C-alpha cells in the first residue's frame, strides 16, 4: 500500500494488464528461469525421461485424484482389491511446493490407472502437463473421473455461508455422459478452475466422456468426516468393481489419520 | 462467469476470504531455507545437534555457532535468518539476567520462552518491527521440574516437545524420530 | 506518464512535471506589467471584478509591505495572502533587530526560500503564484520577480502574466532608460492596452508607484486623470 | 460514479461524497425502531430479532441510557453504537461536572452530531454506520425528540422510524393524532405499529423493548414494567384479526 | 527516580539539578506553546464539546509531518495561520533565532532521533 | 485452432466478427455477454489454445432447464446465420508471456476464414486523461486504414470522435488491442476498435452504454424505455454470498 | 524499468535509478571550468541568462563567497542552490566558532556531502539537483579543488568541467594540460581556449562569461572578479594568437 | 467478483454496505477446537478440547487463568490471545488495587469490547481473531459472556463457539432444560456429552484432550488436566449411538 | 495515512492539471448545488436584509429546528448554504475565532477580519494531502461604525470579496443577472424597499408563489444593530403588502 506518507498508490488491477512489454545479457535469464520451471517426466525405472504416457499403452479408465483428501480417499478405499505397480511420476518446481505425482498400474485388467498427485501445479504448467500426459489426439473410449475438495467459502448463495449445512457433494458432467448423476449439479454462479477445469475442458473439446466431483468442505486439513463424506461415489460404473473390503479399509484409514500429520501452529 | 486475479498476500494485515493470514504463513515457509537441527528430551538431560554447512574451507569453523549460551543451564539452537536470531538471543539474555537480579533465583524455561514469544509477538504497526521474525529456536535446559525442551515457532507459540526437528527435510527427521523414540532410553 | 503525478520523482530526462505545470498555471492568469525607471518604478494590473456587483474597497491586489516594498500577484487569488502575511512578518522580524528598514534583496531571498520549501518536500503541492516586488533603497530602485520554484531575477521591464510573450515583445522596443515616472506610467498603460479584451475604465487599473517617498497607491480619480491623459 | 468511492477526502464530478452515501445505505439492512412524543412524554420501541434460544432476556440491548433523564434507541452496527453511547455519556458527565444541573437535550444532541460528523472529514477513519435517536424529557422545556443521521443530520422530529422497515412505518405513523395524546395509549399504538410492519418470511423471533420518559416518571428513563408491556403485547396480538 | 536497565554522545549532565528548577520563569518558558495549546484545548473541550480538541490536535499532527528534515531550518509557513499566531511576533523569533543555531548535530543522528528509533 | 462442436466445421464466408479484448473492468466481456444473451444465438464450435487460463463451468445462458445442463470452456464461439454475425466469448485472464502467440493464431484464423469485418470492444484507464479529454464524451472509436472508403462517410455522419496521435498511438489498458492493431497494420486486415474510458469497480452501466454506442452504428436492435437488452440469468450473486447473521 | 517510482528501491542488476535520473539534471546547465595552477586557482563560469532586459547584480550569479577564501559554483536547478550555499556558509562559520582557525577543505566538503547524501536514504524527499564545484586555500595542503555530485562522490580533482558538453571539454583538457609547470596567465589562456572550443561557438564576449581567481599574497587570501573590460583585451589577444597560425 | 477493490483494506464500505474484513475475521475464528460453555445455578463449568501437533509433541493450552473468580477459554488465533489476556489481567489487578472488591464481569466485558472496537476503525490495523468464552461468578450468579472478532459481545446461557460445532449447538439446545437445578457432576457429564458430538465418529475422549475448568460458589477458579480429570470422565454412558 | 493518494489528474487535491487547474476545488464549487437551495442578500443604505428559502421534506419533521440562518456574534449573521454537515462546523469555527479576537483585542470584529480568517483557515485545507475542502458559502452580514453596513461572501476555495448584493444557491446565474439589471436603475434604498426587492427577486427567480410561512428574514439596522430574526407576523405582513 502506501509505503510512506503522501505517496501516490496505483489502483490494483483486476484483469491483469499491469504487465509491461531484448539485449543478450537479459536474453538468457528468461531461459534459465523457464528451464528451471519446465516440467519433465522422470518415471522411476532407471532415471528415465520418456513420447507420452498414453502413447506406450491404451487404457479405458483414468481416474485422477487431485488434492490431499482425494489422495487419502483413494489410498484408503481402493487399494486392497488387487496389487498395484508404479509406472512413473513427475517433478515440478512451482514456488508454492517442493508431495508426489505418482501413477498406479493394476496387475489385473489394466483398464484402470488411478492417479495420485497432490502437488500444486502452477497456472502455466498445466497445459504442458496435459501435453506430456495425453498428447495430441487420444482414443475415443476412455472415461475420466476426477475427485477434488475445495474450501466451503467458495459456494455463493443468498443465505450465509456459515449457516450452510455440513459439507456436501456437487458434480459437473460433460455432454457425452450417458450415465446419470448421484448428486445435484453445481449452480450457475459457481465456477471451478485450475487442473480439474483443464482436464474437463480437454475432455469436452476432444469429445470423450468425463465426470467431475467436488467437495465443499469447511476444513482443509485431512480428517475423517470429509473423506467419509465421499461414500455415495462408490455406486456408479465409473468405479464399481474396485471396492472389495469396506471395514478393513475404514480401519486402515483411521490408522493413517492417526499418524497426526503436522497441523498449523498459527492457531491453537 | 469470469476469473479475476485477486491478491491478498501483499499487506502484513489482510484477512483472506477464509482466514489463514498469508504473510505469517509465508514467514513460516521461509524457515526451510536454512540448516537442519535436532533435539531429544531424556530423563537424564537433553541433547542438541545442529549442522553447519560451511561454505568454503577458508572460513573458520568456530566463526559460525548455531549453538549459543543463554545462561548456565539453558541452550538453544537457532535456524533460518541469523541477525534476527542474534537480536532474539540478546533480548533473552538481558531478560533472564534482569530477572535474576530482581527476584534473586534461577530461570524457568517456560518463564523465558513466554518472554521471548511475547517480544516476537510485536509484529504489526517506537522501534517497533514491521515483519514477522523469520527464525526458529529450540530452547533446552533443566529446571526443578526436570529436563525440558521447548519449541518456539515464528508466529506465537511455545508448544512443549520431546523430539522435533526444525530444518529442511523435516519430514525425514520427523518420521524416523517417531519410529525410534522410546521415552525411556539412556542418554548415551 | 507514470513518472508524473508526483513532484518528488524525476522524469527520465531531467525535469519536474509538477513545477512546469504550476508555471503554466500561473502563466494562465491575469496580466501584470512592471517598469523600472531612473526615478522610480510603476506596477500596473487589472482585476476580474468587471461587474458592478463587486466593490472597489475591501478585496485589493497590490498590498504594500512596510513602507518601501510593494507587490502584485499574477496567479491564484486565495493562494498568496498567506505569503504576503509571511512577508510582512519577516519584514517586522528583521526590523526589531538591526534597527533600520529591510533592504529589498534580503526580503526577496527569504521569501524565495520559504516559497521553495514547499517544493523539495513530499505530499504538499507547490504554491501556484508568481509575484513581482518593487523596492527603493540607497537612492536606487529595485525590481524582482519570483517563480513558483523560486529563482529571483533582476528584471527591468517584465510583462509576465496572461499572454506575456506579446508583452515582452512590445516592451523590448519601447523602454530606453533615463525616464521619469510620467512616461513610464503611459508605457505601462499602453502595454496593458495591447492585450485587455475591451477598453480600460475608471475601475480597472491599480497602478502603484514607489518613488522616493514611500509606496503611495494612486487614487481612483488620479488613475482617471492619467487614463484620460 | 465508480472510481472515486475509495476515500472520504475525494469528491465526485456530480458533487456528492460516495462513501457517505454508502454509509447511509449500510444502515438499512438492520431491524426497525420507532419513537413518538406525546403531550407530556416520549416513548420508543425496537423489534429485537431474537436468535436461537441459547440466549436470554437482558441480551445485547438497544435501549441504552446516557443520563438520569436521557436515552437512545440506536439501530445499526452495535460496536459503533456502544462507542457513541460511551462518548455521549462522557459528554453529559463533563457538562454536569462543572456547569451544574443537567445538560439540555439540544446541546448534547448537537455535540454528538458534530462528533459523529468529525470522522467523515478525514482519510484516516471510516464513517460511522448507524442511525441514532436521542429522545428525552424536561420539567419546564417539555418533551423533545431528535434523530441523528450517520453523516451530519441533527433535525428535530415529532415522531419517526429508523431501520429497514421504515417507509411503511412512516406511512402508518402519518395517520395519528400524536399532539393531544397521553402516555397510556401511545404505547399500544407503538405496539400495533411494530406488529403491523414486521416481516415473517425472513424474521422468526421477536421481543419488544419499550421505554418512556415523561410526567408519569417525573423525568427518568427506564424500561416499562412487565405488566404494561404484556398488556400491550396481548392487545397488539389480538388486533391482527 | 532510571537505572541502566554511549556516554561521549550524551554526557556531562549531572542528575542533581534537572529535578531542581532554575529561576521560577523556567517551566513557563521552556514549555509555553504546549501549555497555551493545552489550556485552549481544555477550554474548547469544556465549553464546545469533545470534537473540537480532537479535530484541531489531529490537524496539528497532520500538518506537522511535512516539514524539512530536522537537521535543517523549518520555514513553518503553514500551521501558523491555523495555530492563530499569524501576526503575534514576540520573544520567540527575535531572540536566539533557530536559523543561526550556534551548535548543530549530526544529520543521521538527529533524523533517527526524530523518528524515535533510539 | 477452431474445433467445431459437430463432426464437420461450418464455413463462414464474409462474416462480421465480434471478438472482445481483455481490459480493465471487463467492460467488453460484459457488453458482449449482454449481446450474446439478447441476440439469442447458439453455439457452433469451440476455440482451443494453450493461452487462456483453463476454467470450466455450467451454462451461462441457462434460460430454461432445456439448456441449463451443459459445460462451458473459457473460449467458445457463437453464430447467427441470418445477418452474418459471429462473436467470441473470452472470459479468462491471459497467462503471462503468451499474448503474442494467441494474437498470431487468431489473426491467422481470421485470414484463413476469409471474413468480411472484425469489431473489437475494449476499454481504457480513465485517470490517464489529459485536460482535453475532460469536457468531452468518453465514447470513442478507432479504425485501421483499410475501412475508410467503405464506412468512413457513415461514421462521419454519425459524428464520432477520432483518437489522438503522439508519433505513434498508445492507449493504456488495451492489453492486446495494440498487438492486434499493429500486426493488422501490416497484414492488410481491416477492423474497428470501439473503446470506452472506464474505472475499475462496478461497470454494468458502462457496459450498457458501450452496447448502445455500438448499436448506434451497427443498428443491431430497433433504431433509436430501458428494457431493451435482456439481462442474462447468471447475474444474480455479483457481490458474493449473503449477510452473515448477528452482524447487525 | 518499473523500479524507479520511489527513491528507496534497488534494481535486479543493482542500482538506484532515481539518483541516476537526477544525475542527468545537471546536464542542462552552463559549463564550468576551474583548472588549477601553481600560484592561483582560476575558476571560470557561464551565464545562461543572456536576455536584453536583465540588470547587473553583485558577484555575478554563479560565483559565491563562503567565509573569507572559499568560493563555489552551482549548476542545475538553481532553486535548490540558495539553500545549500546558505547552509554551507553556516557550517563554515560554526566550525570557526568552535575552533579559532580557518576551516580546511575536508571539514567543509565532507560536511555538505553528508547532507546531500542523507536526502537519498529517507524516501519522501527528492535529492538535491546540484553539481557544486569547490575552491579554496589552507595551510595543510596548499591549493586544491574539489568537485561534488548529487549523490556525493567528491574527489580531489585538479582540473574538471561540470555541465553540458562536459565529455568533449574534459577530454580536450586532458589532452592539452601541462601538468607540473603551470602559470596563471597560461591557465587563463587555456581556459579561454577551452571555452571557445566548447559551446555553440558564438565567439564569446564580456556579457557571457565570468572569471574568478584566488591569488594569495601578503599573508591575506583575497578573492577578486575580473572587470568587464578586463577580458575584452584577453579575448582579442587569444583571437590574434589563433589567427597567427601561419599555415598556407 | 465485484469485491477485489473493496476488501484490500478495512476502512471502505461496499456498495451494498458491509465491512468485508469483519466477515473474513468471523470466518477465520472458526479455525480451532470446540469449547462448550455450560452454566448452572451455582457453578459454571467450562469444558474445552485440545488438538495435537504430533504424537511426540505436547498439546496447546486452551483454558488460561485470569483471577480467583474468573477464567477465560480461547478459540482461533493464538497470537492475540496472550495480548488480550494481558489486558484482562491488568484491568482486574488495577480494580483490585484501587478499590477493594472483585471486578464484576459486566464491566470487564464492556471494557474488553471497547478496547477491541478501536482497531476496526483506524487505518493500518486489523481486527482481532479470538473467540473468548469468559466465565466466572462474582455477585449475582455465574455468567457466560461470549466475544466475537468484531467488538459485539453477547450474553449467553450455553454455547460452543469455535470449530465444527453446529451439532453441538443442536444438542445443547435440545437438553436446555435441566441446566437450572443439578449438581456439579451432572453438569460436567452434560458438558462432556455435548462436546462428544463435535468429535468425529469412532473417536473417544482420552485423558489428554480435555481441559475441564470449574468456578462456582465457594471454590476459586481451578483448571484440571492430566489424570486429575479422570473422576469427571467416568460414566459418560458408553457411546453416542 | 496508510492508504496513499489516488493516482489521476483529478482524484486528489495536491496534483496539478496539465494546463494548471485544480479540479477538486471545482468539484467542490459544483457540490453546493447538490443540496438545492437559494439565498439572496441585499444591502441598501441603512439595512442589510437577508432572505433565503425553507423546504420541509414531510409533515412529521418539526418546523423550528430546520433553519438555515445561524448567529455568529451579537450583531453578525449567516445564511449558510450547501451541505449542512459542513456549515454546522464552519459556524462553530467562526464563533470560536470571533470570541478569541474579542478576548485578544477587546472590541467587536469588523466583518472583513472574520471573512479573512475563515478564508485562510479554509484555504489551508487545500494544500495538505489529508484534507477535504468542505463545501459551503460563507455569506456574512452586519453593520460597521466606520463604513456602514457590509455584506461579504466566502467560498470553499478561499476567495472572498465585497458585494453590494449577492445570490447563492442553485439559481445563482439568473438571480445575479436580475440583481445586476435592477441595481443599475435606482441607487437609493430603504428597509421596506430592500425587503421588497429581495422578495421580488426570489419570487421572479423561483417563478413560484410564496406562502406566508416559507421564508425567514434576518436584518440589522442602524438604529438596532442587534441581530434579530423577523417573526412570522412581519414576514406575512410584508408578503401580503407586496403587489397590492
Amino acid at each position: 500500500a502506501a509505503t510512506f506518507f503522501g505517496e501516490v498508490v496505483k489502483a490494483p488491477c483486476r484483469a491483469g494488464t499491469e504487465d509491461e512489454e531484448e539485449t543478450p545479457e537479459d536474453r538468457e535469464v528468461r531461459l534459465q528461469l523457464a528451464r528451471k520451471r519446465e516440467v519433465r517426466l522422470l518415471r522411476r525405472q532407471t532415471k528415465t525421461s520418456l513420447v507420452s504416457l498414453l502413447e506406450k499403452y491404451p487404457c479405458s479408465k483414468f481416474i485422477i485424484a487431485i488434492g490431499n483428501n482425494a489422495v487419502a480417499f483413494l489410498s484408503s478405499f481402493v487399494m486392497n482389491s488387487g496389487v498395484w505397480e508404479e509406472v512413473g511420476c513427475a517433478k515440478l518446481w512451482n514456488e508454492w511446493c517442493r508431495a508426489f505425482c505418482v501413477f498406479y498400474h493394476l496387475k489385473s485388467n489394466p483398464s484402470v490407472f488411478l492417479c495420485q498427485c497432490s502437488c500444486y501445479v502452477a497456472e502455466d504448467q498445466q497445459y504442458q502437463w496435459l501435453e506430456k500426459v495425453f498428447g495430441s489426439c487420444p482414443r475415443k473410449n476412455m472415461q475420466i473421473t476426477i475427485l477434488t475438495c475445495r474450501h466451503v467459502t467458495d459456494y455463493k448463495t443468498s443465505e450465509s455461508t456459515g449457516s450452510l449445512p455440513s459439507p456436501f457433494l456437487r458434480a459437473l458432467k460433460t455432454q457425452n455422459f450417458k450415465d446419470s448423476a448421484c448428486c445435484p449439479l453445481l449452480e450457475q454462479p459457481n465456477i471451478v478452475h485450475d487442473l480439474p477445469a483443464a482436464v474437463l475442458s480437454y475432455c469436452q473439446v476432444w469429445k470423450i466422456p468425463a465426470i467431475l466431483y467436488l467437495c465443499y468442505t469447511d476444513v482443509m486439513k485431512l480428517d475423517l468426516i470429509t473423506v467419509e463424506a465421499f461414500k455415495p461415489i462408490l455406486s456408479t460404473r465409473s468405479l464399481k468393481g474396485l471396492v472389495k473390503n469396506i471395514p478393513q479399509s475404514t480401519e486402515i484409514l483411521k490408522k493413517l489419520m492417526t499418524t497426526n500429520e503436522i497441523q498449523s501452529n498459527i492457531y491453537t | 462467469m469470469f476469473l479475476t486475479r485477486s491478491e491478498y498476500d501483499r499487506g502484513v494485515n489482510t484477512f483472506s476470504p477464509e482466514g489463514r493470514l498469508f504473510q505469517v504463513e509465508y514467514a513460516i515457509e521461509a524457515i526451510k531455507l536454512g540448516s537442519t537441527a535436532i533435539g531429544i528430551q531424556t530423563s537424564e538431560g537433553v541433547c542438541l545437534a545442529v549442522e553447519k554447512r560451511i561454505t568454503s574451507p577458508l572460513m573458520e569453523p568456530s566463526s559460525i555457532e548455531k549453538i549459543v549460551e543463554i545462561d548456565a543451564h539453558i541452550g538453544c539452537a537457532m535456524s533460518g535468518l541469523i541477525a534476527d536470531a542474534k537480536t532474539l538471543i540478546d533480548k533473552a539474555r538481558v531478560e533472564t539476567q534482569n530477572h535474576w537480579f530482581t527476584y534473586n533465583e534461577t530461570m524457568t524455561v517456560e518463564s523465558v520462552t513466554q518472554a521471548v514469544s511475547n517480544l516476537a509477538l510485536q509484529f504489526g504497526e517506537p522501534g517497533a518491527m514491521s515483519r514477522p521474525f523469520g527464525v526458529a529456536l529450540l530452547f533446552g535446559g533443566v529446571d526443578e521440574k526436570g529436563p525440558q525442551l521447548f519449541h518456539m515457532d515464528p508466529s506465537g507459540t511455545f508448544v512443549q516437545c520431546d523430539a522435533r526437528a526444525i530444518g529442511s527435510a523435516s519430514e525425514g527427521a520427523q518420521s524416523s524420530l517417531q519410529e525410534v523414540y522410546h521415552k525411556s532410553m539412556t542418554l548415551k | 506518464r507514470g513518472y508524473s503525478f508526483s513532484l518528488t520523482t524525476f522524469s527520465p530526462s531531467g525535469k519536474l512535471v509538477q513545477i512546469e505545470y504550476a508555471l503554466a498555471a500561473v502563466a494562465g492568469g491575469a496580466p501584470s506589467v512592471g517598469i523600472k525607471a531612473a526615478n522610480g518604478v510603476v506596477l500596473a494590473t487589472e482585476k476580474k471584478q468587471k461587474s458592478i456587483l463587486y466593490d472597489e474597497r475591501s478585496v485589493h491586489k497590490v498590498e504594500p509591505i512596510t513602507k518601501h516594498i510593494g507587490l502584485v500577484y499574477s496567479g491564484m487569488g486565495p493562494d498568496y495572502r498567506v505569503l504576503v502575511h509571511r512577508a510582512r512578518k519577516l519584514a517586522q522580524q528583521y526590523y526589531l533587530v538591526y534597527q533600520e528598514p529591510i533592504p529589498t534583496a534580503q526580503l526577496v531571498q527569504r521569501v524565495a526560500s520559504v516559497m521553495q520549501e514547499y517544493t523539495q518536500s513530499g505530499g504538499v503541492r507547490p504554491f501556484g503564484v508568481s509575484l513581482l516586488i518593487c523596492g527603493w533603497n540607497e537612492g536606487r530602485p529595485y525590481l524582482f520577480q519570483s517563480d513558483p520554484s523560486g529563482a529571483y531575477f533582476a528584471w527591468k521591464a517584465t510583462a509576465m502574466g496572461k499572454n506575456y510573450v506579446n508583452g515582452k515583445t512590445f516592451l523590448e522596443k519601447r523602454y530606453n532608460e533615463d525616464l521619469e515616472l510620467e512616461d513610464a506610467i503611459h508605457t505601462a498603460i499602453l502595454t496593458l492596452k495591447e492585450s485587455f479584451e475591451g477598453q480600460m475604465t475608471e475601475d480597472n487599473i491599480e497602478v502603484g508607484i514607489c518613488n522616493e517617498a514611500g509606496f503611495r497607491r494612486l487614487t481612483p480619480t488620479e488613475v482617471k486623470d492619467y487614463l484620460a491623459a | 460514479g465508480t472510481g472515486y468511492d475509495l476515500s472520504a477526502s475525494t469528491f465526485s464530478p456530480d458533487g456528492r461524497v460516495f462513501q457517505v452515501e454508502y454509509a447511509m445505505k449500510a444502515v438499512e439492512n438492520s431491524s426497525t425502531a420507532i419513537g413518538i412524543r406525546c403531550k407530556d412524554g416520549v416513548v420508543f420501541g425496537v423489534e429485537k430479532l431474537v436468535l436461537s434460544k441459547l440466549y436470554e432476556e437482558g441480551s445485547n440491548k438497544r435501549l441504552f441510557n446516557v443520563d438520569r433523564h436521557v436515552g437512545m434507541a440506536v439501530a445499526g452496527l452495535l460496536a459503533d453504537a456502544r462507542s457513541l453511547a460511551d462518548i455521549a455519556r462522557e459528554e453529559a458527565s463533563n457538562f454536569r461536572s462543572n456547569f451544574g444541573y443537567n445538560i439540555p437535550l439540544k446541546h448534547l444532541a448537537d455535540r454528538v452530531a458534530m462528533y459523529v460528523h468529525a470522522y467523515t472529514l478525514y482519510s484516516a477513519v471510516r464513517p460511522f454506520g448507524c442511525s441514532f435517536m436521542l429522545g428525552s424529557y424536561s420539567v419546564n422545556d417539555g418533551a423533545q425528540l431528535y434523530m441523528i443521521d450517520p453523516s451530519g443530520v441533527s433535525y428535530g422530529y415529532w415522531g419517526c422510524a429508523i431501520g429497514k422497515a421504515r417507509q411503511a412505518a412512516k406511512t402508518e405513523i402519518e395517520k395519528l393524532q400524536m399532539k393531544e395524546m397521553t402516555c397510556r395509549d401511545i404505547v399500544k399504538e407503538v405496539a400495533k405499529i411494530i406488529y403491523i410492519v414486521h416481516d415473517e418470511v425472513k424474521d422468526k423471533a421477536f421481543e419488544l423493548e419499550l421505554s418512556w420518559v415523561g410526567e408519569l416518571t417525573n423525568g427518568r428513563h427506564e424500561i416499562v414494567p412487565k405488566d404494561i408491556r404484556e398488556e400491550a403485547e396481548k392487545y397488539a396480538k389480538e388486533s391482527l384479526k | 527516580s532510571p537505572v541502566t536497565e554511549d556516554l561521549l554522545r550524551k554526557g556531562f549532565s549531572c542528575v542533581k539539578n534537572e529535578l531542581l528548577p532554575s529561576h521560577p520563569l523556567e517551566l513557563s518558558e521552556k514549555n509555553f506553546q504546549l501549555n497555551q495549546d493545552k489550556m485552549n484545548f481544555s477550554t474548547l473541550r469544556n465549553i464546545q464539546g469533545l470534537f473540537a480538541p480532537l479535530k484541531l490536535q489531529m490537524e496539528f499532527k497532520a500538518v506537522q509531518q511535512v516539514q524539512r528534515l530536522p537537521f535543517l531550518s523549518s520555514s513553518n509557513l503553514s500551521l501558523d495561520v491555523l495555530r492563530g499566531n499569524d501576526e503575534t511576533i514576540g520573544f520567540e523569533d527575535i531572540l536566539n533565532d533557530p536559523s543561526q543555531s550556534e551548535v548543530m548535530g549530526e544529520p543521521h543522528l538527529m533524523v533517527e532521533y526524530k523518528l524515535g528509533l533510539l | 485452432m477452431f474445433v467445431p462442436c459437430g463432426e464437420s466445421a461450418p464455413d463462414l464466408a464474409g462474416f462480421t466478427l465480434l471478438m472482445p479484448a481483455v481490459s480493465v473492468g471487463n467492460v467488453g466481456q460484459l457488453a458482449m455477454d449482454l449481446i450474446i444473451s439478447t441476440l439469442n444465438m447458439s453455439k457452433i464450435g469451440y476455440f482451443y489454445t494453450d493461452c487462456l487460463v483453463p476454467m470450466v463451468g455450467n451454462n451461462p445462458y441457462a434460460t430454461t432447464e432445456g439448456n441449463s445442463t451443459e459445460l462451458s470452456i473459457n473460449a467458445e464461439v457463437y453464430s447467427l446465420p441470418s445477418r452474418k454475425l459471429v462473436a467470441l466469448q473470452l472470459r479468462s485472464i491471459f497467462i503471462k508471456y503468451k499474448s503474442k502467440p494467441f494474437c498470431e493464431k487468431l489473426l491467422s484464423w481470421v485470414k484463413s476464414s476469409g471474413c468480411a469485418r472484425v469489431i473489437v470492444l475494449s476499454s481504457s484507464h480513465s485517470y490517464q486523461r489529459n485536460d482535453l479529454q475532460l469536457r468531452s464524451t468518453p465514447f470513442r472509436y478507432l479504425l485501421t486504414p483499410s475501412m475508410q472508403k467503405s464506412v468512413q462517410n457513415k461514421i462521419k455522419s454519425l459524428n464520432w470522435e477520432e483518437m489522438e496521435k503522439s508519433f505513434c498511438i498508445r492507449i493504456p489498458g488495451g492489453g492486446i488491442t495494440k498487438t492486434l492493431y499493429d500486426e493488422s497494420c501490416s497484414k492488410e486486415i481491416q477492423m474497428a476498435v470501439l473503446l470506452k474510458f472506464v474505472s475499475e469497480g462496478d461497470n454494468i452501466p458502462d457496459a450498457l452504454g458501450l452496447v448502445e454506442y455500438l448499436n448506434e452504428w451497427l443498428q443491431i436492435l430497433k433504431p433509436l424505455s430501458a428494457s431493451r437488452w435482456k439481462i442474462p440469468s447468471s447475474w444474480r450473486l455479483l457481490f458474493g454470498s449473503g449477510l452473515p447473521p448477528a452482524l447487525f | 524499468r518499473r523500479y524507479d517510482s520511489r527513491t528507496t528501491i534497488f534494481s535486479p542488476e543493482g542500482r538506484l535509478y532515481q539518483v541516476e535520473y537526477a544525475m542527468e539534471a545537471i546536464g542542462h546547465a552552463g559549463t564550468c571550468l576551474g583548472i588549477l595552477a601553481n600560484d592561483g586557482v582560476l575558476l571560470a563560469a557561464e551565464r545562461r541568462n543572456i536576455h536584453k532586459l536583465l540588470d547587473e547584480v553583485f558577484f555575478s550569479e554563479k560565483i559565491y563567497k563562503l567565509n573569507e577564501d572559499m568560493a563555489c559554483s552551482v549548476a542545475g536547478i538553481t532553486s535548490d542552490a540558495n539553500v545549500l550555499t546558505n547552509e554551507l556558509r553556516l557550517i563554515a562559520q560554526r566550525y570557526l566558532l568552535q575552533y579559532q582557525e580557518p576551516i580546511p577543505c575536508e571539514q567543509l566538503v565532507t560536511a555538505l556531502c553528508d547532507i546531500k547524501q542523507a536526502y537519498t536514504q529517507f524516501g519522501g524527499k527528492r535529492p538535491f539537483g546540484v553539481s557544486l564545484l569547490y575552491i579554496g586555500w589552507d595551510k595543510h595542503y596548499g591549493f586544491q579543488l574539489y568537485q561534488s555530485d548529487p549523490s556525493g562522490n567528491y574527489g580531489g580533482w585538479k582540473a574538471t568541467c561540470i555541465g553540458n558538453n562536459s565529455a568533449a571539454a574534459v577530454s580536450m583538457l586532458k589532452q592539452d594540460y601541462k601538468e607540473g609547470e603551470m602559470t596563471l596567465k597560461s591557465a587563463l589562456a587555456l581556459a579561454i581556449k577551452v571555452l571557445n572550443k566548447t559551446m555553440d561557438v558564438s565567439k564569446l564576449s564580456a556579457e557571457k562569461v565570468e572569471i574568478a581567481t584566488l591569488t594569495r599574497e601578503n599573508g591575506k587570501t583575497v578573492i577578486r572578479v575580473l572587470k568587464q573590460k578586463e577580458v575584452e583585451q584577453l579575448i582579442k589577444k587569444h583571437e590574434e594568437e589563433e589567427a597567427k597560425a601561419e599555415r598556407e | 467478483m465485484f469485491r477485489n477493490q473493496y476488501d484490500n483494506d478495512v476502512t471502505v464500505w461496499s456498495p451494498q454496505g458491509r465491512i468485508h474484513q469483519i466477515e473474513y475475521a468471523m470466518e477465520a475464528v472458526k479455525q480451532g477446537s470446540a469449547t462448550v460453555g455450560l452454566k448452572s445455578k451455582t457453578h459454571a463449568v467450562l469444558v474445552a478440547l485440545k488438538r495435537a501437533q504430533s504424537e511426540l509433541a505436547a498439546h496447546q493450552k486452551k483454558i488460561l487463568h485470569v483471577d480467583n473468580h474468573i477464567g477465560i477459554s480461547i478459540a482461533g488465533l493464538t497470537a492475540d490471545a496472550r495480548l488480550l489476556c494481558n489486558f484482562m489481567r491488568q484491568e482486574c489487578l488495577d480494580s483490585r488495587f484501587v478499590f477493594d472488591r472483585p471486578l464484576p464481569v459486566s464491566r470487564l466485558v464492556s471494557l474488553i469490547g471497547s478496547k477491541t472496537q478501536i482497531p476496526t476503525q483506524r487505518y493500518g490495523r486489523r481486527p482481532y481473531g479470538v473467540g473468548l468464552l469468559i466465565a466466572g461468578y462474582d455477585d449475582m450468579g455465574p455468567h457466560i459472556f461470549q466475544t466475537c472478532p468484531s467488538a459485539n459481545y453477547f450474553d449467553c446461557r450455553a454455547m460452543s463457539i469455535g470449530a465444527r460445532s453446529q451439532s453441538a449447538r443442536t444438542y445443547l439446545e435440545r437438553h436446555m432444560s435441566e441446566f437450572m437445578e443439578c449438581n456439579l457432576n451432572e453438569l460436567v457429564k452434560h458438558g462432556l456429552r455435548a462436546l462428544r458430538e463435535t468429535l468425529p465418529a469412532e473417536q473417544d475422549l482420552t485423558t489428554k484432550n480435555v481441559s475441564i475448568g470449574i468456578v462456582g460458589k465457594d471454590l476459586e477458579f481451578t483448571i484440571y488436566d492430566d489424570d486429575d480429570v479422570s473422576p469427571f470422565l467416568e460414566g459418560l454412558e458408553e457411546r453416542p449411538q | 495515512m496508510s492508504r496513499g493518494s489516488s493516482a489521476g489528474f483529478d482524484r486528489h487535491i495536491t496534483i496539478f492539471s496539465p494546463e494548471g487547474r485544480l479540479y477538486q476545488v471545482e468539484y467542490a464549487f459544483k457540490a453546493i448545488n447538490q443540496g438545492g437551495l437559494t439565498s439572496v442578500a441585499v444591502r441598501g443604505k441603512d439595512c442589510a436584509v437577508i432572505v433565503t428559502q425553507k423546504k420541509v421534506p414531510d409533515k412529521l419533521l418539526d418546523s423550528s429546528t430546520v433553519t438555515h440562518l445561524f448567529k455568529i456574534t451579537e450583531n453578525i449573521g449567516c445564511v449558510m448554504t450547501g451541505m449542512t454537515a459542513d456549515s454546522r462546523s464552519q459556524v462553530q469555527r467562526a464563533r470560536y475565532e470571533a470570541a478569541n479576537w474579542k478576548y485578544k483585542y477587546g472590541y467587536e470584529i469588523p466583518v472583513d477580519m472574520l471573512c479573512k480568517r475563515i478564508a485562510d483557515i479554509s484555504q489551508v485545507y487545500t494544500q495538505n494531502a489529508e484534507m477535504r475542502p468542505l463545501g459551503c458559502c460563507m455569506i456574512l452580514i452586519g453593520i460597521d461604525e466606520e463604513q456602514g453596513p457590509q455584506v461579504y461572501k466566502c467560498d470553499p476555495a478561499g476567495y472572498y470579496c465585497g458585494f453590494k448584493a449577492t445570490a447563492a444557491g442553485v439559481k445563482q446565474t439568473e438571480s445575479t443577472s436580475f440583481l445586476e439589471k435592477k441595481v443599475k436603475k435606482k441607487f437609493d434604498w430603504t428597509f421596506e424597499q430592500t425587503v421588497e426587492t429581495a422578495i421580488t427577486c426570489l419570487s421572479t427567480v423561483l417563478s413560484i408563489d410564496f406562502k406566508p410561512s416559507e421564508i425567514e428574514v434576518g436584518v440589522v439596522t442602524v438604529e438596532n444593530p442587534k441581530f434579530r430574526i423577523l417573526t412570522e407576523a412581519e414576514i406575512d405582513a410584508h408578503l401580503v403588502a407586496l403587489a397590492e
